[PDB]
RNA sequence: UAGCUAGUAGGUGGGGUAACGGCUCACCUAGGCGACGAUCCCUAGCUGGUCUGAGAGGAUGACCAGCCACACUGGAACUGA
RNA sequence: CCCGCAGAAGAAGCACCGGCUAACUCCGUGCCAGCAGCCGCGGUAAUACGGAGGGUGCAAGCGUUAAUCGGAAUUACUGGG
RNA sequence: CGGCCGCAAGGUUAAAACUCAAAUGAAUUGACGGGGGCCCGCACAAGCGGUGGAGCAUGUGGUUUAAUUCGAUGCAACGCG
RNA sequence: CGCUUACCACUUUGUGAUUCAUGACUGGGGCGAAGUCGUAACAAGGUAACCGUAGGGGAACCUGCGGUUGGAUCACCUCCU
RNA sequence: AGGAGGUAAAAAUGAA
């Protein structure tokens, strides 16, 4: 406790550290992405799931985890970049966001398509 | 014999071909299935590397020296330094996925699946 | 980041401006500031307020209103209330 | 703004349904493809994976991501060791 | 990393990136100990006779073939069904 | 009007201070799977463990010195008032 | 009942 320590060094404050350091604030962001490649999760699960490396505007060269059955990338592709880990693979922190400009949406999906930006089918 | 690390070449499976641009012009080839193991034909035969000819006879040309002795070695240089270029392939790839490993992991999963039975009404 | 400053702390006289003053000169004095944080480095327009919160607080200062600063970069002056 | 003509005529999607957290069955694939905010799911009866149908919620908006505060008495002055 | 001290080995003050959703404390029921105590048992000791060394019957593993059917396959399968 | 003096921005030079990027190579760390050898710790972990320090070694770690308990172990047999 | 000596033997791993 104290006080008359507090007057002398106030209480102080946490650091406000975010789990997305892909730029303040930027809720998505460009990148030019190289090296699409495929990994094993940990331990606990196991799947050969598909990843991609990836190359922002303002530098950094973090990796991003392409979800979906089946995906439309190739070696350059540009790519658009959202928050969010999947716990399952150690050393990710990003999810592709299916849909946008060179990331087609899934083949075939009716149930939840808005995540996977596919079009609805009016036919 | 031709000195490579683990296959080690038996030399007879080397066409070196003397030519003028001199008799320092060597066209060397190599065979690409010359009693290499298994797989060692497998990465010899297919290659996304340069000097790689589609019949596996490889095509390296010694020019550049006038000497004989330099052109028989700088060729051989640029063999086993090229056998490595293709035993390479993404520097560690089999890649070798255990079976035995992965019963043990499966128990470990029925292991948390024994103890997600907790709390509720 | 531990000592910082030498027109720098003050006095007298001249000068100077709409006006007080090292604002600016001459001489003299040797002080002034500093752990209740001086200097240094980094960040940032400030407030009324906005949002959240039971409250205390915390984040923040775009839009409407008030103040300050700039007009391609930097320097000076003029005209003029 | 008000009145008249007029065929219901021109106008409903989006997330989710193992628990947290309101809401379920069936089919296909079989630690493979994939799901995921947290714990986890999947080795041929998967309510968690894809599809179908039904259902819960909100609704010309519905979800993901990013940021702020609260929950956090996890900076406790109010109010900790 | 820097400052300070030290002949030196280093000491002191003192971060962040990154990564996980756990790490940790006391205590409880069992388990186990090349820990202890009490007690048991052809467990060993004191004795008798066998297997494995030989031939043959039967069963299984393995192997060959068109089949050499299926299950059992530490104790608690192998003259078993 | 022209000439001349002081103050000055910018420029050039020397010269250090600080910081941001970059660098062949190298060091240690985290994470991931558990393949190689070993089996250090948890029971007295089969040499009690740990702290400080020095030395040594392919690795966990070993040894010497001092310290702490966050260590176990007082079971039987010949003997005396 | 107090108290004195004293008696104990090499042996890994099951895979993060």
């Amino acid at each position: 406790a104290t006080v008359n320590q507090l007057v002398r060094k106030p209480r102080a404050r946490k650091v406000a550290k975010s789990n997305v350091p892909a730029l303040e604030a930027c809720p998505q962001k460009r990148g030019v992405c190289t090296r699409v490649y495929t990994t094993t999760p940990k331990k606990p699960n196991s799947a050969l799931r598909k990843v991609c490396r990836v190359r922002l505007t303002n530098g950094f060269e973090v990796t991003s985890y392409i979800g979906g059955e089946g995906h439309n990338l190739q070696e350059h592709s540009v790519i658009l970049i959202r928050g969010g880990r999947v716990k399952d693979l150690p050393g990710v922190r990003y999810h592709t966001v299916r849909g946008a400009l060179d990331c087609s949406g899934v083949k075939d999906r009716k149930q939840a398509r808005s995540k996977y930006g596919v079009k609805r089918p009016k036919a | 014999i031709v000195i490579s690390r683990h296959v080690a070449i038996p030399d007879g499976e080397l066409e070196i071909t003397a030519i003028r641009a001199s008799t320092a012009i060597h066209l060397r080839f190599d065979i690409r299935a010359s009693s290499l193991p298994e797989y060692y034909k497998e990465r010899l035969l297919a290659a996304s590397h340069h000097l790689i000819s589609s019949d596996g006879v490889i095509v390296i040309k010694a020019q550049e020296y006038r000497s004989q002795e330099l052109n028989r070695e700088a060729a051989l240089a640029r063999l086993v330094a090229m056998i490595k270029e293709l035993t390479t392939e993404k520097k560690a790839r089999r890649p070798t996925r255990p079976t035995r490993a992965s019963k043990e992991r499966r128990l470990a999963s029925k292991a948390q699946k024994s103890s997600v039975k907790a709390m509720r009404g």
